[PDB]
């Protein structure tokens, strides 16, 4: 009706004319992505499509998951919403929904390739690190951080991203978490233990020492040998680890040979540090000693984002206004240990939709 | 201190 078909690649857009010329920037682990003008408000910003969304139980619970987190999360450095559209009229027409968000200038995977300074690479971990901080602060793992899905802008800025997966830890393990990337992919994740809000800093941790590398930390060439490189790197990890990994899983990780393991300060020279010479509280040092404590096999021992945040490289940008910030509090209808029928995330997804616009 | 307010992304 008042929508129109924007032939993008594959299947083809059906969002309101508010949103004209749209190119594609991305595809996420969801739909696809466009950096469209929405010329209603003045700004280019990205709508998401998750064609046809309710497939099966799984395309549906990151759903109504990505839906209710995206509205609960408002942060400086945590993207925002700004509008979400079915095409569809009828209660049956429905099977597709589009989402309007905000939409900076790169993506982190810009950074990472690219020699930055000191103030900055620390004001950015700083920036992406709060964000953090604060979904935290409600209870929610985001559990994929990466390049791919963090958003820098010109003047600096920052912002995670993709709420897909971002859930609260009250499941443990699964023999298919095979969708959160494997180069940064925390030990309690491969070894199938069980996660916590830490989780998510190790995936900061294989991140900085990407912004700082270039390259990526652990790479692997399966998730099975994802072990063997990041151990390869960190050493093998202490016996009473060992007793923590399931059964199983522990006789393996065990038979693995043994590790020596570097020490950060060779992990990460002198040199491939931002010229070590300002302010103090910085310090090559001090960008690493960070390392030196989210890069941690045992997740019981890594340096939690309050301690990150307080923390000489990180710290001097605190300021309880945007990092003790309110918490995002949620509803009382989430359910992370709770599935349904197709009709039922129709019926729960449609009636999560519609009352928007 | 201050944080900085730019990033040459070219
Ligand atoms: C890749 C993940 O998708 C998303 N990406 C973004 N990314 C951005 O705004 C930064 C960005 C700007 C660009 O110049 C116009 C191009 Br070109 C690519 C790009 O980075 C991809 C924002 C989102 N809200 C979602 C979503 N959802």
């Amino acid at each position: 009706n008042n929508f129109y078909s924007v032939e993008i690649g594959d299947s083809t857009f059906t969002v309101l004319k508010r949103y004209q010329n749209l190119k594609p920037i991305g595809s996420g682990a969801q739909g696809i992505v466009c950096a469209a003008y929405d010329a209603i408000l003045e700004r280019n910003v990205a709508i998401k499509k998750l064609s046809r969304p309710f497939q099966n139980q799984t395309h549906a619970k990151r759903a109504y998951r990505e839906l209710v987190l995206m509205k609960c999360v408002n942060h400086k450095n945590i993207i925002g919403l700004l509008n979400v559209f079915t095409p569809q009229k009828s209660l049956e027409e429905f099977q597709d929904v589009y989402i309007v968000m905000e939409l900076m200038d790169a993506n982190l995977c810009q950074v990472i390739q690219m020699e930055l300074d000191h103030e900055r690479m620390s004001y950015l971990l700083y920036q992406m690190l709060c964000g953090i901080k604060h979904l935290h602060s409600a209870g929610i793992i985001h559990r994929d951080l990466k390049p791919s899905n963090i958003v820098v802008k010109s003047d600096c800025t920052l912002k995670i991203l993709d709420f897909g997966l971002a859930r609260t830890a009250g499941t443990s393990f699964m023999m298919e978490p095979e969708v959160v990337t494997r180069y940064y992919r925390a030990p309690e994740v491969i070894l199938g233990m069980g996660y916590k809000e830490n989780v998510d800093l190790w995936s900061v941790g294989c991140i900085m020492g990407e912004m700082v590398c270039h390259k990526i930390l652990f790479p692997g060439r399966d998730y099975i040998d994802q072990w063997n490189k990041v151990i390869e790197q960190l050493g093998t990890p202490c016996p009473e680890f060992m007793k923590k990994l399931q059964p199983t899983v522990r006789t393996y990780v065990e038979n693995r040979p043994k590790y020596a393991g570097y020490s950060f300060e060779k992990l990460f020279p002198d040199v491939l540090f931002p010229a070590d010479s300002e302010h103090n509280k910085l310090k090559a040092s001090q960008a690493r000693d960070l390392l030196s404590k989210m890069l941690v096999i045992d997740a019981s021992k890594r340096i939690s984002v309050d301690e990150a945040l307080q923390h000489p490289y990180i710290n001097v940008w605190y300021d309880p206004s945007e990092a003790e910030a309110p918490p995002p509090k949620i509803p009382d209808k989430q359910l992370d240990e709770r599935e349904h029928t197709i009709e039922e995330w129709k019926e729960l997804i449609y009636k999560e939709v519609m009352d928007l616009e | 201190p201050k944080r900085p307010t730019t990033l040459n992304l070219f």
